[PDB]
């Protein structure tokens, strides 16, 4: 039964501490997602500036 | 039995088998394998990190290869940290079971009973327990602090 | 000195040609520029800053700033005319030029030394420089990146509070403007900010710049993929799980793009040394370079005679921090009969560590004839290649 207490003890030890993937890979997921909400965005002030100076 | 993962496991747990692995024999060695569960939202003991690599390990060494570490981590997988028999464990350490455990009375049981911890593994989660940081575990803190991924 | 007598009392256009002179003798050497200093024109110039015209303004911004340019000693006596809140000034004002003049002084100034950066944040320049990034002007936009690159390159606290003015994702944006030297200029600012401490390019990861500037350097040619290339390298040496957002983020393949259709020299010596930074840690992240098809062409690369120095240099730095980590023996293997005598060690220490613990590794190494070529290797009685190749 303490085999029980280290496994999780052990476990969050590293993702708080020493590094957590579960904070990694989700965001690097979003890192393609935010992209596409990115770009438009500014693009129709990038063609903007045709709109105002073009 | 190297084909147990699915897609979505496979890519998740691919790039943590990374993070870790400096041996670089395909495969990573024990305490970097460790390392790679924990920050796996998942929380293995010490013990099934190497139940499950002896059983998988086609060496020995205790380096598992990817294609092993798919084995290992849909065990992981079956092993999935079951949150109620974490505070379970600390009911009869703490023999009343009222829900609150002093540092010393658990750091009795953390260097006599299981996979007796280091002292610095015992003081960070006495730190994490008690999140004030004094010296009193809270278990019923300490569970699903343990649980955030 | 005549026309510095007598100037700031005259009309506005007259102050306008005695800005234009003095910004005409400054740029070609510094030594105009000191003898500029010398009669006594930066304090009248920074009177000209607030003429109620702003041709005037921009004509004695333009002048500091291109007497400021030549060396650190300029620009110290420019700032210490009281001329710095001025040129923060004259970006408030609506005038399009105005602004893009000031910020061409601003990094003309604050790219000798990290204190003429500093005084013209504490001006309160980056706030503004900030605010105008979504203007939608070229040349504005161009000077105020290179005005924030020059500002950011100095110390890792200017470039971690030019990031603390909320600069992401409108930086980011600047990234697929059918111009190309705001792309320059964007690049270049992400390289000086991603190159201090992890927290900041673990930062522009968590902004999603990553990927849109890989996608940038993919839709464009020429130096202007040397800032792209150089803040990804920067990001992959920095840490493991920055290699990792980098590598997952696809850039290996698009390093080996540059490498390859660049003509140009030193874009080849930053994409090898992009590669050899992404590699030099975890054997993932040399699975995953040596899976792109890059090792054989930094091999060639290195031993081509018509390579620079540098890009050979680098070339043979990348493989021998690939080659120390790389687990995929059909990438080594090549190694075995192309690679030089001083870079047959890492691959034969790689094989030497796969092949006790893979039985199909040995029958294909065997099939292959590899280890008669490994025997035909020569090795020091007592070097670490020797006790390789006898585990081997």
């Amino acid at each position: 039964m303490a085999v029980r207490i280290q496994r999780r003890w052990r476990g969050f030890r590293i993702r708080k501490y020493c590094f957590n993937y579960y904070y990694l890979k989700e965001y690097l997921r979003a890192v393609s997602e935010t992209n596409d909400a990115i770009r438009e965005a500014l693009e129709e002030f990038a063609e903007m500036k045709e709109r105002e100076e073009r | 039995m190297a084909d147990q993962l699915t897609e979505e496991q496979i890519a998740e747990f691919k790039e943590a088998f990374s993070l870790f692995d400096k041996d670089g024999d395909g495969t990573i060695t024990t305490k970097e394998l460790g390392t790679v569960m924990r920050s796996l939202g998942q929380n293995p003991t010490e013990a099934e990190l190497q139940d499950m690599i002896n059983e998988v390990d086609a060496d020995g060494n205790g380096t598992i290869d990817f294609p092993e570490f798919l084995t290992m981590m849909a065990r992981k997988m079956k092993d999935t940290d079951s949150e109620e028999e974490i505070r379970e464990a600390f009911r009869v350490f703490d023999k009343d079971g009222n829900g609150y455990i002093s540092a010393a009375e658990l750091r009795h049981v953390m260097t006599n009973l299981g996979e007796k911890l280091t002292d610095e593994e015992v003081d960070e989660m006495i730190r994490e327990a008690d999140i004030d940081g004094d010296g009193q575990v809270n278990y019923e803190e300490f569970v699903q602090m343990m649980t955030a991924k | 000195p005549q026309l510095v007598y007598s100037l700031a009392e005259q009309n506005r256009f007259y102050k306008k040609a005695a800005a234009f002179v003095l910004r005409a003798v400054g740029k070609h050497s510094p030594q105009l520029a000191q003898a500029i200093v010398d009669c006594g024109a930066l304090d009248t110039l920074v009177i000209c800053l607030e003429d109620f015209d702003p041709g005037v303004k921009e004509a004695a911004a333009w002048a500091l700033g291109y007497i400021a340019r030549h060396n650190t000693e300029l620009s110290q006596a420019v700032v210490d005319a009281g001329a710095i809140p001025l040129l923060v000034l004259c970006i408030q004002e609506p005038e399009i030029a105005l602004k893009r003049i000031a910020a061409s002084a601003l990094s003309d100034i604050s790219k000798h030394s990290p204190e003429l950066a500093q005084t013209v944040v504490d001006a309160g320049a980056i706030a503004h420089l900030a605010q105008m990034i979504l203007n939608p002007d070229a040349k504005l936009k161009r000077q105020v990146l290179s005005a924030l690159s020059q500002i950011a390159k100095h110390s890792v606290d200017l470039a971690e509070m030019v990031v603390e003015a909320e600069i992401f994702p409108v930086v980011l944006t600047c990234l697929k403007d059918k111009d190309e030297y705001v792309k320059k200029n964007a690049c270049t600012l992400i390289r000086e900010i991603a190159k201090h401490t992890p927290e900041l390019s673990q930062l522009i990861v968590n902004a999603g710049g990553v990927a849109a500037v890989i996608d940038c350097i993919g839709s464009c040619k020429g130096n202007i993929r040397l800032p792209g290339i150089m803040m990804l390298g920067y990001v992959a040496a920095h840490s493991e799980n920055l290699a990792m957002a980098v590598i997952i983020s696809k850039g290996v393949p698009q390093l080996s793009i540059c490498l390859s259709e660049e003509p140009e020299d030193h874009i080849k010596a930053a994409a090898a040394w992009a590669l050899g930074q992404l590699g030099r840690h975890t054997p993932e992240h040399a699975r995953a370079v040596a899976v792109t098809n890059t090792l054989p062409v930094l091999l060639s690369l290195y031993m081509s005679p018509e390579s620079s120095e540098d890009l050979q240099l680098k070339s043979k730095k990348a493989i021998k921090n690939i080659l120390q980590k790389c687990t995929y023996l059909p990438a080594l293997e090549p190694f075995l009969y192309d690679a030089p005598p001083n870079i047959l060690k890492h691959v034969v220490g790689q094989f030497s560590k796969v092949l006790p613990h893979d039985s199909k590794a040995r029958r294909l190494f065997v099939t292959s004839g590899g280890l008669k070529k490994v025997q035909e290797i020569k090795a020091e009685p007592g070097s670490l290649l020797q006790e390789y190749i006898n585990s081997i």
